[PDB]
């Protein structure tokens, strides 16, 4: 996070490059996001 | 926020107003995302006491159209459907855009 | 004198109360046409009379507007053609006559 | 009696008066119609649809119905004058896609249980 | 203007219906029957007119209810029966008509539960 | 003849001598509310869901069960019947358990659907609600005896129509329970019918419990073939 | 009664009350009926055969001044004779005031045009061919303007189906898209939700 | 065709550029709305007057609940009225940035289109806070509202109504004054205001022509009299002072969701009556009542005493209506749907005569058509 | 109260003149609008860094489906059947008997998400919590039968996303 940028672009996740079995390198999506931290991502909550 | 005083000394020049004054982007004076649990007061009718349904049924008061003048069955002055309206004022606010 | 009646199409009369007195004037001419025991032909004089005479008693043309109650006296001319042919289409019609039919026995009942 | 009232024709002699009209109009349109929406039938299969279309409707004794098809005859063919249908349109007259259901008891009683 | 027709009211040419659908369709008349769990009778005021029951079978993919009749779910409201039975006749289908049935008045009398040699006496209460 | 004209909201009707209050408002397309009264069954009177206030009299009668009266006028639509049945509705509620979702009479609840229609919207009951143990009557009638609300249908239709003593009454105050006192199986060729006569989910059927609601049902009125009464 | 009872306005009943008697007495050759709705709505219901007349002198009176055409429709009720319902809703800005005109047809009786007193009629009245089938006689340009062209019946009648009778799909051999007879994979589920115990008896009917 | 603003097939008799005849082909978006209502019980039909006009969804929530509300004689809660006044503003300014912005791509200038569609999407969010569905909410119902705000958000509609009039001014500095734009709206289209009248014309398209009629100030609905604000006019009956009545009108609506915000009252959001409005979970889950009146309320739905309605509110495209006649059961007998574009459209032909094919995109562009409404 | 927007009437003095003049033949409001462009080009843009980014939601959002337990692993749903009542897509499909220990459970729960317009009025009737909207909204297919969910799918929608559902309906469920 950075709470210095404008709502939206306060919050950020780099993703793996390795799921379940997949090279995920390139091939990212946002279904990759546990729950929790969809939560958080999201701005449903304040709390990681 | 972040731009230089220099662009923002641009900007303010080219748009012709102060844009730093008002920027579109929400950065911290917003609301937060987790908030205090509500409290949501109840109805008026939620007394313990004198409040039989019947004296507050609004659906049973509703009654089928009055009838006049069924075809099966001095001067009369004539009339409207209503008074006819007043006049628009001319918005003592800002009248001419 | 006023410029800018405010609605489109709709301009600006001069010698308003000389087209007033005219079309009124052949409001009633056509009204004397139509049965005397006729509801419209009674009503549409009583209020006929009414606004001529309030023409004829107001030389000011933004007092008569203001109680005539009709809204910038030029529509007042269009409401007064307006009811002119509506009188010479009735005239036409005859609805002073007893009703032609009556509807069947549950034509109206409602619910179902 | 009966009191009714007619829409256009008095008696039924106006009504075929009318279809006849109706019927020289669709008789003329056809060709240009298989000429425009570049159909893939001949002209003979267009007039036998037509007359066909005509003859589903033979047995009314109504002048206000027979009024009333003549209305719905004439909407459709402003309809296909003025190609505000498309070939599909004209086309579901054939019914080209649609396998023949048999009329017989034996078969009926073979495929199921509608009669 | 009037011109004295004659002949019976028929709209089966005007009503776009498809013939199968006119002539192989059979429509009960009947005022529905009081459901028994149930002791109101506000259901059992009107006439209905509804079709007859077609062939519904399972979809292969989810296991669903599959129709190919569209009068399946088609039921109509009359104020009167000789109403349905006009409207039915006026669109050519063929239709059985149910005289209605009304529970016929019984004779109550709380009374009886103790009758001094009557078989009305309760053994319980 | 032998009729008495009596009036039901002012309105004139000739009725039979012995004619109730309930069969008079019934003969102007009047229905009045009812849990115990059923016209095959003997008059109990005591849900007291049907009171009904008469013009001069301080009183609300039961309709089921009193008789009218020559020039009586009946008020069905008074503030008084309206009260005495939002009280009634009331008590019935108040030990009645929260059990509309799992109730198989969900749909088909003439306490529902009385609730709805002459009762209140709301509950002022702060207190524990009374459970009951279930009985075991048989497999074809399932028994929730805390959906009970003591109208004793059940009791009157096994008493004088399927002509079996077995059903009764036990204990008294608000311990009084329907049952049989003794582990027995209610089995008789008419026994399913105190399901249809019980208005509530005490009794339901055990071969179709939860399977379908009833507002989904389609409804084919038909003929039986298991006998020769059609 | 106070917090969640919609309160009454009893001027503008009576105010309604009486233009309803004054237009009543005005045209006694084609009103039938007068109505005032519980909440101050007026109605007047009128032989077919005034339609032209009636419209006119609502909007040209000087003391009716309906000038605009809110609405125009058609009501189904195959229990009456006359099985459709057409319904003109009024508005006067000269006066605030709302005014409802009924009247009645069957499948074979034509209604004539009111493009003539209300020019917004038109295309209100090609829906009410197109979704009911009632003819409007001297209507300049009557065509369908809602359903497919080719489409056969009226969808808003009581008695048409609610899926109808045609489905399309795209069809490779003939390579265009095909109507044939309607089939659904999940019939729809027709729920029975009426309580079998009366809710107002205000409007009871009598027992026949 | 971009310019067609969804699905319209305007057949268009031309003489070289010039417009000889208009045949608007309407339809291709009828999806049977009406019949399927009549399928529906009143709560489950509340839906379908989202997607009707899908940019002012809870101003048609409003009309429907208007008119469910007269059929059943109740009364909505003065919170409940206060936060659909302001909902009701919200989505104003959400349909006039939209047709507005639209208007201008298809003249020509695309840039507003994507300054203004931010606030869109922030008010999407508030859309979003309050009912959890960006755009068809459902929030609105015929006995209030479904929830009550949650708990900080007339602070961020606070601070998002405070920055908005400097987008306008932006777009006016963009639009307001530029001689191609003047060029391309001054004196096109241009209709009478008899015309306008009998051609069943409401909102802008009579404000414009000089007529001066607004159904807040004349019939006024829910705290629409409790509230202060000017209704713009214009003088010539043309696209440019239609152009600067919606201006105006979004100025406005920053105006009367200001007296909003500083007026909530507090209470109940729905009709305190569980014969309509169904109770809260905590008692439906306690009390014998409330789980009987949920459950029903839920299956069954309400009944709705027998009658007719026509109710009509001022819609931010003009004049919306609903026919409803209710025969007494929980289902609704008919319900007829009167959306302003449908008139609109019956009049563009009459308004574009002696122009050009630019001419009648514009005028097209100016009478703010989305044809969910008027297909129905 | 009203106001115009279009009545004013232009200076006809000299001054005002040769400024008109000036601004037909020089273009200063074209000159306007490009310094409105401009000054648009120097600010920030509003765009955010999808996928990495995310637009924010609510606690009330209305996404995918989702069947849900008791703490113990029991079901929550009794088979009412009030969520298909109140359905107004009539995009749930249930069947239900007893189970082998007599509790009232489901054997088929059908949501078609083709039909479902996601409204939340199946939530707002079920009396047990049991079927919820989650927050999930990436859950597009490559075919539509993927969209066709029974009661096993539900049910792993449940489990996967409990974390986050009760999360969110513990943010939310004093407002209902
Ligand atoms: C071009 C970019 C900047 C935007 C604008 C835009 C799209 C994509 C598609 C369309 C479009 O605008 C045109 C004109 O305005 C509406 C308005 C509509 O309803 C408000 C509507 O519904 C189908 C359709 C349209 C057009 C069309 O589909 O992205
Ligand atoms: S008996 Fe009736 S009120 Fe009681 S739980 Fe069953 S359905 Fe609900
Ligand atoms: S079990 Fe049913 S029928 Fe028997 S007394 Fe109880 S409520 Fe009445
Ligand atoms: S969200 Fe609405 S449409 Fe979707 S399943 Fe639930 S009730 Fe049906
Ligand atoms: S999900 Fe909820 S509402 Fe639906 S059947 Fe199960 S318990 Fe009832
Ligand atoms: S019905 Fe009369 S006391 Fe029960
Ligand atoms: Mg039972």
């Amino acid at each position: 996070e950075d709470n210095k940028q404008f709502f939206g672009r306060h919050r950020w996740v780099i993703y793996t490059t390795e799921m379940n079995g997949r090279d995920t390198f390139w091939d990212v999506d946002g279904s990759m996001v546990p729950p929790e931290w969809h939560r958080w991502l999201h701005c449903m909550t304040d709390d990681p | 926020a972040s731009a230089t005083r220099v662009i923002q000394l641009l900007r303010n020049w080219a748009s012709g107003r102060d844009l730093q004054a008002k920027l579109q982007l929400r950065y911290q004076e917003i609301s937060k995302r987790t908030q205090p649990p509500p409290k949501l007061p109840v109805g008026p009718s939620h007394k313990l006491s004198n409040n039989y349904y019947c004296t507050r049924d609004g659906r049973r008061e509703a009654m089928p159209p009055s009838i006049v003048m069924s075809s099966q069955k001095t001067e009369k002055k004539a009339v409207t459907p209503a008074p006819p309206i007043k006049r628009w004022e001319l918005s003592k606010d800002q009248p001419y855009l | 004198l006023k410029k800018t009646t405010g609605l489109v199409g709709l301009a600006v009369c001069e010698t308003p109360h000389e087209r007033l007195k005219i079309l009124y004037t052949k409001i009633l001419d056509v009204l004397g046409q139509i049965p005397k025991n006729a509801a419209y032909r009674k009503y549409t004089e009583q209020i006929t009379n009414e606004k001529l005479g309030m023409v004829k008693a107001e030389p000011d043309v933004k007092k008569l507007e203001e109680q005539l109650q009709g809204g910038q006296i030029e529509e007042v001319i269009l409401q007064a053609e307006n009811e002119l042919s509506l009188a010479r289409k009735m005239l036409r019609w005859k609805p002073w006559e007893p009703l032609v039919e009556e509807p069947p026995a549950n034509q109206w009942k409602w619910p179902i | 009696g009966t009191s009714v009232k007619p829409i256009f024709s008095r008696d039924m002699n106006e009504a075929k008066r009318r279809v006849r009209e109706l019927y020289r109009a669709w008789y003329r349109e056809v060709p240009n119609t298989v000429h425009l929406f570049q159909l893939d039938i001949s002209v003979k299969q267009g007039r036998d649809k037509v007359r066909e279309m005509f003859m589903k409707n033979a047995h009314v004794t109504d002048p206000r119905v027979v009024d009333l098809l003549v209305i719905k005859g004439k909407m459709e063919l402003e309809e296909t004058i003025n190609v505000w249908k498309q070939r599909t349109h004209i086309m579901r007259f054939f019914h080209e896609t649609e396998a023949p259901r048999p009329t017989d008891f034996l078969s009926k009683f073979y495929v199921g249980h509608d009669p | 203007q009037l011109i004295a027709v004659d002949e019976k009211l028929d709209i089966t040419t005007l009503t776009g219906v498809p013939e199968e659908h006119i002539k192989t369709r059979k429509v009960r008349i009947f005022v529905p029957a009081r459901n028994n769990m149930q002791s109101g009778v506000n259901n059992t005021k009107k006439w209905k007119m509804e079709f007859d029951t077609r062939e519904r079978w399972e979809n292969p993919l989810m296991g669903w209810s599959s129709t190919a009749d569209p009068l399946s779910n088609l039921v109509l409201t009359f104020s009167t029966k000789e109403d349905a039975v006009a409207f039915a006749e006026k669109n050519g289908w063929s239709f059985d008509v149910e005289e209605r049935k009304v529970p016929k008045p019984k004779s109550k009398s709380y009374g009886a539960n103790f009758s001094w040699n009557k078989r009305t006496r309760v053994s319980t209460k | 003849s032998n009729l008495i004209e009596v009036f039901v909201d002012g309105q004139s009707v000739m009725v039979e001598p012995g004619t109730t209050v309930l069969q008079a408002c019934e003969k102007v397309g009047m229905q009045i509310p009812r849990f115990c009264y059923h016209e095959r069954l003997s008059v109990a009177g005591n849900c007291r869901m049907c009171l009904v206030e008469i013009e001069k009299a301080p009183k609300v009668v039961a309709a089921c069960a009193m008789p009218v009266m020559k020039g009586w006028n009946i008020l069905t639509n008074s503030e008084k019947s309206k009260k005495a049945r939002e009280g009634v509705m009331e008590f019935l509620l108040a030990n009645h358990p929260l059990d509309c979702p799992i109730c198989d009479q969900g749909g088909e609840c003439d306490l529902q659907d009385q609730s709805m229609m002459f009762g209140s919207d709301r509950s002022r009951f702060l207190e524990g609600k009374r459970a009951v143990e279930d009985k075991n009557i048989g497999p074809l009638v399932k028994t929730i005896m805390t959906r009970c609300i003591q109208c004793t249908r059940c009791i009157r239709f096994a008493s004088e129509i399927a002509g079996v003593d077995d059903l009764g009454t036990t204990g008294r105050g608000n311990d009084m329970q329907v049952g049989t006192y003794i582990e027995k199986m209610f089995m008789s060729e008419l026994s399913g019918n105190i399901i249809d006569i019980c208005p509530v989910g005490a009794l339901t059927s055990k071969p179709y419990a939860f399977t379908a609601r009833p507002w989904e049902t389609r409804k084919t009125e038909s003929i039986d073939v298991m006998d020769a009464v059609g | 009664t106070r917090p969640t009872i919609r309160p009454r306005n009893d001027v503008v009943h009576k105010q309604l009350s009486a233009f309803g008697q004054y237009v009543a007495e005005i045209l006694p050759k084609y009103v039938q009926q007068v109505q005032v709705s519980c909440f101050n709505e007026l109605e007047i219901f009128i032989h077919p055969d005034g339609v032209i007349p009636v419209l006119t002198f609502l909007r040209d009176h000087t003391n009716a001044q309906f000038k605009s055409l809110a609405d125009l429709t058609a009501v189904d009720v195959p229990t009456r004779q006359n099985r459709f319902e057409i319904v003109y809703n009024l508005l006067s800005l000269r006066f605030n005031s709302r005014i409802r005109v009924k009247t009645y047809t069957d499948e074979l009786t034509p209604i004539e045009s009111s493009v003539t007193v209300y020019k917004a009629a038109n295309w209100y009245e090609r829906e009410i061919w197109d979704m009911f089938g009632v003819f409007f006689a001297n209507h300049p340009d009557l065509r369908r303007i809602l359903t497919d062209y080719g489409f056969e019946g009226h969808p808003f009648r009581k008695d048409f189906p609610l899926s109808g009778y045609v489905e399309l799909r795209y069809d490779d051999e003939v390579k265009r898209v095909v109507a044939e007879p309607v089939e659904l994979a999940q019939e729809f589920r027709k729920f029975d939700l009426n309580s079998p115990w009366e809710a107002f008896p205000a409007y009871r009917q009598p027992p026949e | 065709h971009p310019a067609a603003h969804g699905v319209l097939r305007l057949v268009m008799e031309l003489s070289g550029e010039m417009v000889r005849k208009c045949d608007p082909h309407i339809g291709l978006l009828h999806r049977g709305t009406e019949k399927l209502i009549e399928y529906k019980t009143y709560l489950q039909a509340l839906p379908y007057f989202d997607r009707l006009d899908y940019v002012s969804m809870m101003c048609n929530e409003q009309a429907y609940s208007l008119a469910v509300e007269k059929l059943l004689n109740i009364q909505p809660p003065p919170r409940a009225q206060w936060i659909r006044v302001l909902f009701g503003e919200i989505t104003r300014l959400l349909n006039h940035i939209m047709a507005v912005t639209t208007h201008a791509l298809d003249i020509g200038a695309m840039t507003p289109f994507f300054w203004m569609f931010e606030e869109r999407e922030k008010m999407f969010e508030f859309y979003e806070r309050v009912s959890g569905a960006r755009m068809h909410a459902a929030y609105i119902r015929p006995g209030g509202v479904h929830q009550d705000l949650p708990l900080g958000l007339l602070d961020d509609i606070y601070e998002f109504s405070k920055n908005f009039s400097f987008r306008i001014d932006e777009l006016e500095e963009m639009l307001t004054n530029n001689r191609i734009w003047r060029n391309r709206t001054v004196d096109i289209g241009v209709v009478t205001a008899e015309d306008a009248l009998n051609y069943g014309f409401s909102g802008v398209m009579l404000r414009g022509s000089g007529i001066q009629w607004d159904l807040r100030k004349t019939q006024p609905y829910d705290v629409y009299d409790q509230v202060e604000f000017d209704v713009p006019i214009g003088s010539r009956g043309d696209c440019y002072d239609r152009y600067l009545c919606r201006v105006e009108e979004m100025r406005q609506s920053l105006r009367i969701i200001s007296q909003c915000l500083n007026k909530m009252p507090p209470g109940e959001i729905k009709v305190d009556d569980a014969k309509v409005s169904p109770p809260k979970r905590a008692e439906m889950k306690t009390s014998m009542e409330s789980l009987i009146h949920h459950f029903k309320l839920y299956t069954e739905g309400y009944q709705v005493p027998p009658g007719a309605t026509y109710t009509a509110i001022e819609a931010p495209k003009g004049e919306f209506g609903v026919y409803l006649v209710s025969d007494g059961s929980s289902r609704p007998y008919r319900c007829k749907i009167k959306a302003p574009g449908f008139a609109h459209l019956a009049g563009l032909d009459k308004m574009s005569k002696g122009h050009m094919l630019a001419d009648v995109v514009a005028i097209i562009g100016t009478q703010d058509i989305v044809f969910g409404e008027v297909d129905r | 109260t009203y106001k115009f927007v279009n009545m004013r009437e232009p200076s006809m003095d000299m001054k005002s003149v040769t400024d008109r003049a000036a601004q037909t033949l020089l273009w200063t409001e074209l000159v306007r609008g490009l310094g409105m462009t401009l000054s648009y080009l120097f600010r920030e843009p509003a765009t955010i860094n999808y996928p990495f980014e995310k637009g924010p939601l609510s606690p009330r959002f209305r996404g995918e489906h989702a069947l849900r337990r008791y703490p113990s692993g029991e079901e929550r749903c009794i088979a009412c059947k009030l969520c298909e009542a109140v359905c107004p897509a009539q995009a749930i499909t249930i069947e239900a008997e007893p189970r082998a220990d007599g509790s009232r459970r489901t054997t088929r729960y059908d949501i078609d998400m083709t039909k479902c317009i996601y409204c939340g009025f199946c939530q707002e009737a079920c009396p047990v919590d049991a079927i919820v909207e989650g927050p999930n909204f990436e859950f597009s297919t490559e075919t539509h039968e993927e969209l066709l969910y029974n009661k096993e799918k539900l049910l792993n929608n449940g489990d996967k996303w409990e974390a986050e559902i009760a999360a969110n309906i513990q943010a939310d469920y004093l407002y209902r």
